[PDB]
């Protein structure tokens, strides 16, 4: 049921629901991208993947991980025409912290200031919901690491393993008692995760190449993308 | 009619306003917060519940202190309470250093809730479905108050807003008469603001806030479930 | 469906003003005030919204504002829109204050705040004010004025006011009651309370859900007397005694 | 048709005809036939009043010297870019101390109606301006479309029953890049005689005629001016 | 088919929000007036004043200068910026061009600004109008009229509200040269055409001559009652 | 029911139809495909011809914004042309302020925010035409990336926009890009642009060719016909 | 200059239970005299003054501007005005011009307005606060400045002795100019009463 | 209308029929049409054609002099009572009908049988002229100051 | 139906200038002749009540000394107008030092014709007609509020424009002098109105190189009268 405007604004509903915020909760549905982000003691993996239908495919502008800094990097789901314009605003609003105040950034801000003008992207329907899908990480001073997610209707979040998307509701639910657990995790137990949440989700469980699979380790902190070999060395070491 | 158009607000045929109305009703689908006068403190007791274990609350936090003498909690909707948190985090402390001193709360509240009065009332595009408990010390005597939406704001020793709104007011209206003791008065707060609440209770699963009059203390799960459930 | 369509710029179509007649509505909405004509000095009536108990009363004076040392003002409509208006006139009447050194007239800021509201009524589409609040001081050569603040910009002051809608039944004992050249602030003080123990819906008097606020005449203090509860306890057992005494003649 | 209201909007087929709409104008207006040759350039216009005593109101009038135009459609607009035509002409007349060529020059009135055709709250412009002018390259004929999309050609017609000149111009065109300007302008007048109605004038007073080239600055022929271009005519069959 | 109207005119070549406006001074307060060759007078009445409430918040009618006068009808919200708007204008007038302020320019800013007000989506149109009363130079007289769409009209004399083309028809015989020739017959034939004009009840009825240059005064229920008791002695002696 | 009016505005399903309106639009263009070689990228457009209608050899869909960077686009021609003076401007900032080779894939990333803009505010409209963005550098070498109406930012090996971008990239596969050199490249677009989009629709038209890379020393210019022995390579076997 | 234009010198000096600041009442351009009833100190709220010294003008000026600000307050809040919030609200008005600063000498002498407690403090004209507990030292000849009131101001101080303290002090500072004279203004104030008086000083 | 029926559109046909049997084929004499109700709009174009082009008039309200002459003439073959004046009657209202001004008097003879008079008593003239006292003849928004 | 003003129709044309033009049809009928001698125009000024001063509303203004001018349908918006061009033909007068001739007076207002914008909220339905000597001696120009320009040597606007343009054309004399346009004025005038002719029901125009201005003077319409 609609009353008005209702409809092309995003004023709420009688029983206090949006309308144009509510269909962009599924816009990312509609994008078809399964992003899972699971934190272990000292260590925070991402899971991703990618479709090629065509054979001229290219595999560095196609690939959905974005790098916003050196320690701090990010991914993304749903529509990725939107994901890009977002993604150089972070890296704008973490210069502007650089500059003013000097250090890095904990994230745990940059996510707030984000959706503060994701809030302002949600409170005027004049300049488009903008439905992408914004997925953080980065490396705090004593923390260990963290995990990050925020979804275009503004708000900060973070905590140990959060994952919101089109699949994502079925690799949370497995992962309860997966995660748990939840004691000091090594590297392989980590990617470990990442594969069997994706089989209880896909289990198609194809080549190494399609998916993208990013780490975040205090070793040296900055964030690193996983090489193709090291993900084929590790896919089969969890697979005997 | 119609009639009122927009700008600041909506319009209605009969009273208030329709439109933001709805928006009003989301308020009473927010997140229920207590809060507590008692003698010469304000306490605060809200209420978080994560939607799965897989969060930790340590990350989060619902109450976020504007001064280090004055808290707050918020009754309603997201992150509009985090819009005015930095509004007020740099309305408040713009006010403190005009004249150098925080002076009494009532004119805290008065300049803060000004512009929150223009910017909840005002036309916002979308409406603001987030209201407020205000605290703080002034001169020995603290204050606690509720401001809303439509911008009026009250006074009240011992208020609930979310759930048990209509539960908790009517029963802190009989159980609770004019002034009584501090710690007593904690008490039967409590046993209203777990009337609603779910049978299962854990320090994740409530905050407590607390105004002294030597100047705001937010605690934590740690020391709120070790207090008592029944904190008093 | 002509007028059916949100406008609130342009007037209606056969004359009338369209949201004006929709605006007196909303005034006629939980309002309550009275006036009535005193030599020497000037009374008003408050009356709280909220009869809970609970409340601390720290507001002070609440449905009654205070715009100048000489002068105040009765607010009886939406409280967010008005206290919009409040720091505007005092502001306006401070401004004017700091120009001329010299106490506002009120002949001109009532109409000045009228015509405030009236830019919110006329054009950009703008909400109109649907609070209307009274008027009351002195000055140097009218004496004693009273105003009350109409949202289409034509003020409704007079020396006796109506609000709300309900205080009509009033308005025919106002009239009848019309008196000139006697105070004895008392008297009216002791008509207002057979005001709001008959033609107000809330009978008794309640002392905590109302409020009395007076203002003296005093060179050059002009002190303004916020009561507030204390003796109008007192002035309920007085209008009692007055119905005890009335009931002896039958 | 409420999706046609919205210059904005993008209609269900994508086809926004409130460019449509203005090509009504543009093929409302009087019958124009330009071209040119590789020696000289002749374009032609029509004229038409109110009433008798009213005089014809004239189209081609002339702008650069070596840049002639005609007009048709919504006048308003048309000395709209008149006058910003002669700003146009003027900026690297000044700045430059040289003419600029059509080529380049109607780039900036293709992106001046671009904004009105594209922002809500504005509406796209009807104009019939047929521009001619000569680079170093020989002349050019553009045209103007509320679509914004210039076509350099040798000969082209709007307005109304141009559809008629068409096919009289897809041969002739061909063999009109020769011949010299005093047998071009009686052939061009050739065209429009058979576009319009052949049962009336044609007159001298309500035709437009005019030409420009390389060293010859374009001249209005209005008047006395087209009786030589109508002397020695063939009337048209029954 | 049949917008109504907002600014852009209707299919007929009117409007309809100008036309609705113009009721609004038909249910207005009504107003009358007259001129002479050096002595003008007015009226307005229409208060319904019970007199329990205060008579100089009612005052409407006021003036910018001794010569030059405002009258105006309908409600008093717009015309009270029509004052203010006016004042500062006739102060300007005053200021610059330091002469008596000529009627012609006064009149076009108010209708110059009468047309900008119902111009833009934007300002609100004015759904009343006014009439100008007073004196040109050297004792001559001037009245004129303003239109909801910014135009300004003369009149031998004030008749609005209620029976316009009425009370003109009785202002027929208002054209000899005997009104005014004294100011004593004219008040009584103010209260004559008045006298058809709503209850015309004398409590209301308030009237101010202005005599050449001199300001005008608001008769008093004092010679306002002589005024009426030679007009009720002229119409006795009629038979 | 009036959903798909506002492109600002969502709709219940969570996307927009005036992108589909604006994707379906560079549909109805004519065919115009691009392909990347080795040292080098291929452009080219099909120009419709209906009568004459106009001199030949003007108003072409072939556009030059940088050095470097060269333009095939589709569609309505004034948005073409508006395209191509909006990367104009975007390649004169570049140019003005530092004065070397702008990087075409962060110059496809600056034309993207220009098209997203356009799709965020509902005063101005999506623009309903694509365009084909390539380059080639001695440093940085042949890249080809498409974007769409919707603001997508991205790139393949090849591209196909017009009436069926299906068959025009079904050959592309089987078509040899690196090895051979870009001269055959040109042919084999030539070759097959003629066998589909068959001439019983148009009857007339003409095939624009430009291309830009090592051979042109970095320059883009439109290749002619004749040059290149590309008239002979284009009939040749495009007769089957 | 500026300051030496229209004179006057505005000396604050609180004693035990009470608080009195004075000026003097010689109003004039350079050397010569125009009238003596110009009042320099005014009143602020109750059992409050403050002290200004330099043109007439940024006298009037800022005292309407604090004033201004001041019934602002006020009005929200029925309470009075608090020493440190007037010291910061005169610091605050002085500080927003920059580069254009009024000249003037702000000194702020009143009670507090909880308790009896008495507080002064001095302002520059770019406004900056200078903090004095009680005693501030101004005149011409120096040996009269700082050196009799370090003898004549005691640590408690009466109303009678301090109205005598600064008499002698006006009396030497003041009249050895020549053209330095015409009356000096004393307020000396209290919780309990307003004290007013003036100094007696040759017309010359 | 009275209920749900056959209904909320082909009710609306039916009623169309009594359109185009107004309109009508083909319409020439008389049997005369004297139409009485709210709107005229109702009636399509096309039914004007045939008729009926004459003229419609309106009621308007009937004044003092109105009001005075409607109550004489019931009053006339009648007698009336000499007690009762017109004037203050008359006076009291403003802008209402004939039959208004009827029945307020009697409805001061209504509570005059209660006290048992069929005379004609000087007890109702007072009970009338509190009538006219009581007010409320008429009533109609406003409420506006214009 | 659902007309969208300036935005076109689906046919398509506008609109609201074709209402414009109705909005002639409310004025007052002003019928203009232009003549080798000199240029005359006569208009009604249609006095509603005895209360009306003559000389009040007027359709005939004053753009320059050599330059008059009649308006058309609304006042107001033509004073508007009118009083704009009057600073236009001002500071034409300045640069050039000579008068602004009465043809660029057209091209100035048909710039601004339709705007669109503030003025030109709502467009102005009021038709305009030129006349005046310029340097090729007397004129007549006619306007519309959607800029037309077309030179006229006799044209006529308001009401009866349709039955007045009927016989016009047939009794107009080119090449005649003012002589045969004295009469050949009242001929048109009395057909049109339906009332008996003073001066104050209509007002006559007449503007020559040798004889002016003039524009017209008091009490030569009563002369005309008796002329017949």
């Amino acid at each position: 049921s609609s009353a008005g405007f209702d409809r092309h604004i995003t004023i709420f509903s009688p029983e206090g629901r949006l309308y144009q915020v509510e269909y962009a909760f599924k816009a990312i549905n509609q994008g078809g991208l399964t992003s899972v982000a699971v934190r272990g003691k000292d260590c925070a993996v991402i899971v991703t993947q990618k479709k090629v239908p065509d054979k001229l495919l290219d595999s560095s502008t196609v690939t959905h991980l974005f790098k916003i800094t050196e320690n701090i990097g990010c991914v993304m789901t749903g529509m990725t025409a939107d994901s890009r314009s977002q993604v150089q605003r972070a890296r704008y609003e973490a210069a502007n912290w650089k500059y003013k105040y000097g250090y890095e950034i904990p994230v745990d801000m940059l996510c707030k200031r984000i959706a503060d003008i994701s809030q302002v992207y949600t409170q005027n329907a004049e300049m488009r919901p903008l439905g992408c899908c914004m997925i953080l990480i980065g490396i705090d001073e004593e923390q260990g690491p963290q995990v990050y997610k925020c979804d275009p209707a503004g708000y900060y979040c973070g905590f140990k393993a959060t994952a919101a998307g089109v699949k994502q509701t079925e690799s949370t639910s497995f992962l309860e008692k997966k995660v748990k657990k939840k004691f000091d995790w090594t590297f392989e137990q980590t990617v470990e995760t990442a594969i069997t949440c994706l089989s209880t989700v896909l289990s198609i469980d194809f080549k190494p190449s399609e998916i993208e699979v990013g780490v975040v380790t205090v070793e040296n902190p900055k964030f690193r993308i996983l090489t193709e070999a090291e993900i084929d060395a590790h896919l089969v070491a969890l697979a005997e | 009619e119609r009639g009122y158009s927009f700008s600041l607000t909506t319009f209605s045929p009969s009273g208030k306003l329709v439109q933001i109305e709805y928006a009003l009703a989301a308020v009473a689908g927010g997140a229920p917060s207590v809060g507590i006068k008692a003698a010469n403190g304000v306490v605060l007791a809200t209420e978080k519940k994560q939607k799965s274990i897989l969060y930790d609350e340590r990350s989060v936090h619902k109450v976020e202190p504007i001064t280090k003498h004055i808290g707050l909690v918020y009754s309603g909707m997201g992150p509009d309470y985090r819009v005015l948190v930095h509004r007020a985090r740099k309305l408040a402390q713009q006010y403190y250093l005009v004249y150098q001193e925080p002076i009494p709360t009532a004119q805290l509240v008065q300049r803060v809730a000004s512009v929150m009065q223009e910017y909840t009332q005002s036309g916002g595009v979308r409406p603001f479905g987030v209201s407020l408990l205000i605290c703080g010390w002034n001169e020995g005597r603290p204050y606690l108050f509720q401001s809303d939406p439509s911008g009026a704001y009250f006074a009240w020793k011992a208020t609930a807003m979310g759930k048990n709104y209509v539960n908790g007011k009517t029963f802190l209206e009989k159980r609770y008469n004019e002034d009584l003791e501090l710690e007593d008065a904690i008490h039967t707060a409590i046993l209203t603001l777990k009337e609603s609440f779910e049978g299962q209770m854990t320090e994740d699963n409530i905050e407590v806030g607390i105004c002294n009059e030597a100047g705001f203390r937010r605690l934590t799960p740690t020391e709120v479930k070790d207090y008592l459930a029944a904190i008093a | 469906s002509r007028r059916y369509d949100s406008r609130t710029t342009i007037f209606s179509p056969e004359g009338r003003l369209y949201q004006v007649e929709y605006a007196m509505e909303a005034i006629g909405h939980a309002g309550t005030c009275l006036g009535i004509l005193a030599n020497d000095g000037v009374l008003l009536a408050a009356e709280r919204r909220n009869i809970h108990k609970l409340l601390d009363e720290v507001f002070f004076s609440e449905k009654i504002y205070k715009l100048n040392e000489d002068m105040a003002c009765s607010v009886a409509g939406i409280t967010s829109d008005a206290n919009v208006l409040t720091n505007e006139l005092r502001l306006i009447a401070q401004r004017y204050l700091l120009q001329y050194q010299e106490p506002i007239p009120c002949e001109q800021l009532v109409t000045a705040l009228c015509d405030i509201k009236q830019a919110y009524t006329q054009f950009g589409g703008k909400r109109p004010f649907g609070v209307s609040l009274l008027y009351i001081g002195w000055d140097k050569h009218y004496g004693f004025q009273l105003y009350q603040s109409d949202p289409s910009g034509n003020y409704g002051g007079w020396k006796a006011t109506c609000i709300g809608n309900n205080s009509a039944a009033a308005v025919s004992m106002l009239k009848q009651d019309y008196k000139e050249g006697e105070m004895t602030l008392k008297s009216a003080l002791a008509l207002a309370i057979k005001v709001l123990n008959k033609t107000m819906d809330v009978s008794k008097l309640s002392a905590e859900k109302v409020e009395i606020a007076t203002l003296t005449r005093e060179n050059g203090k002009t002190v303004i007397r916020v009561l507030k509860q204390k003796e109008v306890e007192q002035l309920i057992k007085k209008h009692e005694e007055e119905e005890a005494k009335a009931e002896r003649e039958k | 048709n409420q999706y046609d209201n919205d210059v904005t909007v993008w209609s269900p087929q994508g086809r926004i005809h409130q460019i449509e709409y203005a090509m009504e104008a543009v093929k409302q207006g009087s019958a124009t036939v330009g071209l040119k040759s590789k020696t000289h350039a002749v374009l032609v216009a029509l004229k038409r009043a109110q009433s008798e005593l009213a005089a014809h109101q004239k189209k081609i009038l002339h702008v650069d010297n070596h840049i002639g135009i005609s007009i048709a459609g919504l006048t308003a607009d048309a000395r709209l870019l008149c006058n910003f035509m002669r700003q146009e002409c003027l900026d690297s007349r000044f700045v430059f101390d040289r003419p600029l060529p059509v080529s380049r020059l109607v780039s900036l009135i293709g992106s001046k109606t671009q904004i009105p055709t594209q922002r809500y709250g504005r509406r796209p412009y009807g104009v019939g301006l047929l521009i001619a002018g000569y680079d170093d390259m020989g002349p050019h004929i553009f045209q103007t479309c509320p679509s914004a999309n210039y076509f350099d050609c040798r000969a082209m017609s709007i307005g109304a029953r141009s559809q008629s000149a068409r096919t009289y111009l897809e041969r002739h065109m061909s063999e009109f890049m020769e011949c010299n300007l005093n047998e071009l302008v009686k052939h061009g007048l050739r065209a429009l005689r058979e576009t319009l109605p052949a049962e009336q004038d044609l007159t001298t007073k309500n035709v437009s005629i005019g030409i420009v080239g390389k060293d010859l600055e374009f001249t209005i022929y209005d008047d006395d001016d087209v009786s030589p271009f109508l002397e020695g005519l063939e009337e048209r069959p029954q | 088919s049949y917008d109504r109207a907002i600014t852009v005119f209707s299919p007929d070549g009117h409007l309809f929000q100008v036309e609705y406006a113009q009721e609004a001074v038909k249910k207005g307060s009504t107003a009358v007036g007259v001129r002479g060759r050096d002595i003008v007078v007015l009226g307005v009445e229409k208060k319904s004043v019970a007199k329990l409430q205060d008579e100089r918040t009612v005052r409407k009618i006021c003036a910018l200068d001794d010569n030059v006068c405002m009258a105006f009808a309908g409600l008093t919200a717009d015309a009270r910026i029509v004052i203010n708007r006016a004042r500062v204008e006739c102060q300007s007038h005053r200021l610059t061009v330091e002469d008596p302020v000529t009627v012609e320019y006064i009149t076009r800013y108010i209708a110059s600004l009468k047309q900008r007000y119902t111009q833009s989506n934007g300002r609100r149109p004015f759904g009343i109008s006014a009439l100008i009363v007073g004196f040109d130079f050297d004792g001559t007289p001037r009245l004129y009229q303003t239109d909801p769409s910014g135009t300004y009209h003369a009149w031998k004399a004030n008749a609005i509200g209620r029976g316009a083309k009425s009370v003109r028809e009785f202002l027929e015989k208002n054209y000899t040269d005997e009104a005014i020739e004294t100011d004593d017959l004219t008040i009584k034939l103010v209260i004559k055409a008045l006298l058809e004009v709503v209850q015309s009840g004398g409590k209301n009825i308030e009237l101010a001559v202005m005599r050449r240059d001199q300001s005008l005064k608001i008769l008093n229920p004092e010679e306002i009652e002589k005024y009426v008791a030679e007009i009720e002695k002229e119409k006795e002696e009629n038979e | 029911t009036g959903y798909d009016l506002s492109a600002s505005t969502f709709s219940p399903d969570g996307r927009v139809f005036q992108v589909e309106y604006a994707m379906k639009a560079v549909e109805n263009s004519s065919t115009a495909i691009g392909i990347r070689c080795k040292d080098g990228v291929v452009f080219g457009v099909e120009k419709l011809v209906l009568s004459k209608l106009y001199e030949e050899g003007s108003n072409k869909r072939l556009f030059n914004v940088d050095r470097h960077v060269g333009m095939a686009v589709a569609g309505l021609l004034a948005d073409a042309r508006s395209l191509a003076d909006i990367a104009r401007e975007e390649a004169s900032n570049f140019r003005s302020n530092f004065g070397y080779n702008i990087p075409l894939k962060h110059l496809a990333d600056r034309v993207a925010m220009y098209v997203h803009a356009y799709t965020l505010y509902s005063a101005v409209r999506p623009f309903g035409c694509s365009f084909m963005l390539g380059s080639y550098s001695v440093n940085d070498g042949a890249q080809l990336y498409m974007i769409d109406p919707s603001g997508v930012s991205y790139g393949y090996w090849g591209c196909a926009i017009g009436k069926a971008r299906q068959a025009a990239k079904t050959e592309i596969e089987k078509l040899q890009m690196k090895e051979m050199t870009c001269r055959d490249i040109v042919k084999e677009v030539a070759k097959i642009i003629y066998i589909v989009h068959d001439e019983v629709k148009d009857k007339a038209f003409e095939l624009e060719l430009s291309w830009v890379g090592e051979l042109t020393n970095g320059r883009h210019e439109i290749v002619p016909k004749d040059i290149r022995e590309e008239a002979e390579k284009y009939a040749k076997e495009s007769l089957k | 200059s500026i300051m030496s234009y229209n004179g006057g010198a505005v000396m604050a000096m609180k004693g035990k239970n009470c608080v009195a600041i004075a000026a003097d009442r010689r109003f004039g351009i350079q050397a010569q005299m125009v009238t003596t009833d110009f009042q320099k100190i005014f009143p602020m709220g109750d059992r409050l003054y403050i002290g200004l010294a330099g043109l007439a003008t940024d006298v009037q000026t800022v005292a309407q501007r604090l004033k201004f600000r001041l019934n602002l307050y006020e009005l929200k809040e029925g309470r009075q005005i608090k020493p440190y919030t007037l010291m910061s609200m005169v610091a605050n008005l002085l500080y927003e011009k920059r580069f254009g600063p009024y000249y003037t000498e702000p000194v702020i002498a009143g009670l507090d307005p909880k308790t009896f407690k008495p507080f002064i403090c001095s302002l520059d004209l770019i406004g900056c606060p200078m903090v004095t507990d009680d005693f501030v030292v101004s005149g011409t000849c120096a040996e009269q400045m700082y050196g009799m009131c370090e003898s004549l101001w005691e640590p408690n101080m009466d109303p009678d002795h301090l109205f005598e303290t600064i008499s002698q002090a006006m009396l030497n500072a003041v009249d050895r100019d020549a053209v330095s004279g015409m009356g000096v203004i004393v307020h000396i104030i209290e919780k309990d009463k307003i004290t007013t008086r003036t100094l007696k000083a040759r017309m010359d | 209308y009275d209920s749900n029926s056959g209904g909320e559109r082909e009710i609306q046909r039916t009623m169309l029929e009594l359109l185009n049997q107004l309109d009508g084929f083909d319409s020439r004499g008389d049997v005369k049409v004297i139409m009485a109700t709210n709107r005229i709009e109702t009636l399509d174009p096309a039914l004007i054609r045939p008729g009926r082009i004459d003229r419609k008039i309106e009621f308007p309200l009937p004044d003092e002099k109105t009001k005075k002459r409607i109550f004489q003439i019931h009053t006339s073959r009648m007698t009336l009572a000499d007690d009762v004046t017109l004037d203050d009657l008359i006076m009291a209202k403003d802008d209402l009908s004939g039959a208004d001004i009827k029945a307020i008097c009697t409805e001061a003879g209504l509570m005059a049988l209660r006290e048992r008079r069929m005379k004609v008593t000087n007890e109702d003239f007072k009970k009338s002229k509190e009538n006219v006292l009581y007010k409320k003849q008429e009533g109609t928004p406003e409420g506006l100051y214009l | 139906y659902d007309r969208g003003v300036n935005t076109f129709s689906p046919e398509g044309r506008l609109f609201q200038v074709e209402y414009a033009i109705e909005a002639i049809k409310l004025g007052s009928t002003a019928i203009g002749i232009q003549t080798s001698e000199g240029v005359c125009l006569a208009v009604e000024k249609r006095i509603t009540s005895p209360l009306m001063e003559p000389s009040s509303i007027e359709k005939i203004v004053e753009i320059d000394a050599h330059i008059g001018c009649a308006m058309s349908g609304l006042i107001a918006d033509a004073k508007t107008l009118i009083d704009k061009a009057r600073v236009e033909t001002q500071n034409h007068w300045f640069t050039y030092n000579e008068t602004m001739t009465v043809e660029s007076v057209t091209q100035a207002v048909s710039n601004l014709a339709l705007q669109f914008g503030e003025e030109d909220s709502r467009p102005f339905g009021v038709a305009l007609l030129f006349g005046g000597v310029d340097e090729k001696g007397p004129q007549l120009f006619h306007m519309d509020p959607s800029g037309t320009f077309v030179q006229c040597d006799a044209r006529a606007i308001g009401s009866a424009s349709e039955g007045a343009q009927s016989s016009l054309q047939e009794v107009y004399h080119k090449s005649m002098t003012l002589k045969e346009a004295i009469k050949s004025s009242l001929i048109i005038l009395k057909q049109v109105m339906e009332e008996k002719l003073n001066a104050t029901n209509i007002e006559l125009a007449t503007v020559q190189p040798g004889q002016n201005f003039h524009m017209f003077t008091k009490e030569e319409l009563e002369e005309v009268i008796k002329d017949i």
